[PDB]
RNA sequence: AAACUCCAUAUAUAUAAUUUUAAUUAUAUAUAAUUUUAUAUUAUUUAUUAAUAUAAAGAAAGGAAUUAAGACAAAUCAUAAUGAUCCUUAUAAUAUGGGUAAUAGACGUGCUAUAAUAAAAUGAUAAUAAAAUUAUAUAAAAUAUAUUUAAUUAUAUUUAAUUAAUAAUAUAAAACAUUUUAAUUUUUAAUAUAUUUUUUUAUUAUAUAUUAAUAUGAAUUAUAAUCUGAAAUUCGAUUAUAUGAAA
């Protein structure tokens, strides 16, 4: 009726050898497409960005002659004298020496 | 075709009463004349509810065994068109042309 | 349930000392499976805020160890009517 | 013994947050050891290989700590840090998402009309 | 509240014709774990048992003999399918594999 | 009316369906079987039997865990996982659901099934 | 507010050497409509007027974006940012587990039923779509088992081709022929009929015996087993035999 199982097995037995894939009759699980996958480790790694990117404490050993002063900062430290001032501010932290 | 067209025409009310509650008690009502749509609607569950009776396990047979009853004047709906006339008959006298 | 080609769920637990001596094993590993080994020793499982004693029976054999620690207590309506 | 992490790392040059720094732990960890888990599984689901080798790679891939696995990468809004709704087209939550295509920053996003 | 079944007139069983009462028993073969059998008189119209878990068969019983199989009901439950199910793990490489911890 | 194993049937029915209809162990392929080995043609009405083909479908099926046996299985089972301490065990005796299932909103069904000696 | 705008409409023009073919297509530009007239009738600020009648000419008929000022101290300090405060060996950081999932009566919004104007099985020169996805993928054919010719559905084995108007996801499905389909003695056998033959008419059986409890429903359970994951116990989805509740 069909062509010989025997004279399929080896037409792919050769087609396999040719192309280097895999042959496995039987069918048992060999866990190839557990190796045979994809390493996504690098683009997942690399999703929050480049660390590298320029800050601006950098702008200090780059151009030292520009004397640049950022906002954001110069409130925070001026909030926090202001909380010194008006009585408020944060309780010192013990040191590491203390407890057991 | 012709024979679906004379009971519908034949089977379909003339007339009709609806509610006017805006006036006075039993709701005050007036006959309304119909259109063709509306009184083929009226005759039509008629037909339905009645070839809904018969027996077969076919919707195609027994709407054909009514249709071929209405044909010979056998329907049972006759009597329902006949109460809407006679209730348009008596109320008659509340018709008021607007 | 777990499919039987990929071999039962273990984890690195102490049962040397649980036979050898009579200590009981303590743990949080409630995802293991009970081999046919722990039989006859005294586990002490976690449920969340305290470790509850089991014995372990010949039959207790390829259930999870977590199956007999309950985590939630049984609901009670108070009605007051 | 004051870096909250095993190992340290660099700092995500934008939004950061604890659960960002988090997140952002989970995944370089996972990349400099996502060689040993795929080769680990493999010889402790090889049928071929003896069961005394399948038991002791099984028991060392239980054994890895949990900043090593794929499962605990999740997705976080890198302008909020928000992990709810994030769109992976752009890396953002539902909110900035919105708010960044209506401003113009998104590459070529528009409002739908049709 | 109790459910009783009612008491009949008891016949009554006059003295000097009160016969004793001899219920209906068998010589019944009853062989224990061992090859021993013991003669009895049951009144189930079952003359022949063995018994699987018994006396020969007991630690408690059986404290100088070396090696003492134990043995339970069969075709009943999931008995030994933890076995059955795991055909590649089999009887001393699991003793030596569970050497140690080496945690602290 | 016919009876096989003591349950009265119609004669109209079909053997491959009634069969598994009012037996607790029979089913769609354990009908097919059954009347493929006593030969009855796919679909036998069950009123065209005879004597001896009503025996030999009694002694097949007697030939069978089918009922009775099979509520014995279930219920043993149950009965292990209360007598083991399971969690499932308790879920079984307090009459709510085993199989991991929200009981805030609906648990109408297995409150009047559920039960340490189930069907 | 309307227009302007986007998706749609028609036409043209330009690109494709029609083997990225879908030229019946793709998308760049422009035009068109927020439609024109002609006689009719009511009317009426008289004709310069509308509402209709509808000969005519036109392809021409939709959709969404946009929802002002003021307010309801409406919701949002849990998208992030913030003033005052309030925690600083905690109210700040990590891991192992357990919480979010519990269940008496309530209440929303949904899914699936309760049969014959309606639900299953088959339809290989494979009836007929649109819009999306695929480098943090995708899975064609083929071969194995559940299950015996196949096929169909579930898993494994190999992975072809394509980072894509080309491979793949993917032979849309309902319709439409056919078979069946309990309540239904409305049925099925046995013989006889005969010009209804896939069929009807006889005489017998199909009768615990005509107004609801299946060959509808698939909740709830038992047991193999399989996906993904280090790992489904508390808690994930799957086929298999059994279970077959309420309606
Ligand atoms: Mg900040
Ligand atoms: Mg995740
Ligand atoms: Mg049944
Ligand atoms: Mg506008
Ligand atoms: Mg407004
Ligand atoms: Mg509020
Ligand atoms: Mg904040
Ligand atoms: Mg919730
Ligand atoms: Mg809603
Ligand atoms: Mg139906
Ligand atoms: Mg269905
Ligand atoms: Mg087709
Ligand atoms: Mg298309
Ligand atoms: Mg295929
Ligand atoms: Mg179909
Ligand atoms: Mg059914
Ligand atoms: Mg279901
Ligand atoms: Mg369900």
């Amino acid at each position: 009726m069909n062509v010989p199982k025997a004279r399929l097995l080896k037409v792919a037995e050769l087609s396999a050898k040719i192309f280097d894939q895999n042959f496995n009759p039987s069918g048992i699980r060999t866990g190839s497409k557990i190796l045979n996958e994809r390493l996504k480790g690098p683009s997942v790694a690399s999703y929050y960005g480049n660390p590298d990117i320029l800050k601006f404490r950098h702008l200090k050993t780059l151009y030292p002659d520009i004397e640049f002063v950022d906002l954001e900062e110069q409130y925070r430290l001026s909030m926090v004298e202001a909380k010194k001032r008006r009585g408020k501010g944060a309780p010192k932290k013990m040191k590491k020496d203390a407890a057991a | 075709i012709q024979a679906l067209e004379k009971s519908l025409d034949e089977l379909a009310p003339l007339m009709m009463t609806k509610t006017f509650n805006t006036g006075v008690a039993k709701a005050s009502v007036i006959p309304v004349p119909l259109n063709k749509r509306q009184r083929n609607r009226i005759a039509w569950n008629w037909i339905v509810q009645s070839a809904n009776q018969r027996v077969s396990s076919d919707f195609a047979v027994r709407l054909g065994e009514e249709l071929t009853a209405i044909a010979k004047g056998t329907s049972s709906a006759f009597e329902k068109r006949d109460q809407i006339h006679k209730t348009a008959i008596a109320h008659r006298a509340y018709i008021q042309l607007k | 349930s777990r499919s039987v080609w990929k071999g039962p769920n273990i984890v690195p637990l102490p049962i040397r000392e649980a036979m050898t001596k009579g200590t009981p094993i303590r743990t949080n590993a409630r995802a293991a499976t009970i081999l046919p080994q722990f039989v006859g020793l005294k586990f002490q499982i976690h449920n969340g805020k305290e470790y509850v004693p089991i014995e372990i029976s010949e039959d207790m054999v390829g259930h999870k160890l977590g199956e007999f620690a309950p985590t939630r207590k049984r609901f009670s309506y108070t009605q007051t009517k | 013994g004051n870096f909250r992490f095993p190992i340290k790392t660099k700092l995500p040059p934008g939004f950061i947050n604890a659960r960002i720094l988090r997140d952002n732990f989970k995944r370089q960890q996972f990349k400099e050891n996502e060689i040993l888990v795929k080769s680990l599984k493999f010889i402790a689901r090889n049928m071929n290989l003896p069961t005394k080798l399948r038991l002791e790679a099984q028991l060392k891939l239980n054994a890895l700590p949990n900043y090593m696995r794929s499962t605990q990468i999740k997705n976080r809004c890198v302008d909020s840090g928000h992990a709810r709704f994030v769109l992976s087209d752009f890396r953002l939550c539902r909110y900035q998402f919105r708010e960044n295509a209506l401003k113009g920053n998104l590459p070529g996003v528009k409002k739908g009309i049709w | 509240t109790r459910i009783t079944l009612p008491r009949r007139p008891a016949k009554k069983i006059q003295l000097g014709k009160s016969r004793p009462a001899i219920y209906h028993q068998f010589n019944v073969k009853m062989e224990l774990s061992d090859g021993s059998v013991v003669i009895r008189r049951s009144q189930y119209p079952k003359g022949e048992i063995r018994l699987i878990q018994d006396q020969r068969n007991n630690p408690l019983w059986n404290p100088s003999r070396d090696d003492l199989v134990v043995v339970d009901a069969n075709s009943g439950g999931s008995l030994d399918r933890f076995n059955k199910r795991y055909s590649s793990l089999f009887s001393t490489v699991e003793l030596s594999e569970e050497n140690k911890k080496k945690t602290q | 009316v016919v009876h096989i194993l003591g349950k009265g049937f119609k004669g109209k029915e079909v053997i491959k369906i009634a069969l598994a209809s009012k037996f607790y162990g029979i089913g769609k392929t354990t009908a097919e079987k059954i009347c493929s080995k006593l030969g009855l043609y796919p679909w036998m009405r069950m009123h065209q039997l005879s004597e001896p083909q009503i025996m030999s479908i009694a002694s097949e099926l007697s030939t069978m865990t089918i009922e009775g046996d099979a509520r014995a299985i279930v219920k043993d089972n149950i009965a292990l996982k209360r007598k083991i301490g399971s969690y499932s065990g308790m879920r079984h005796t307090l009459h709510l659901p085993v199989r991991g299932q929200h009981t805030r909103n609906n648990a109408k069904t297995a409150r009047k099934l559920n039960k340490i000696d189930r069907r």
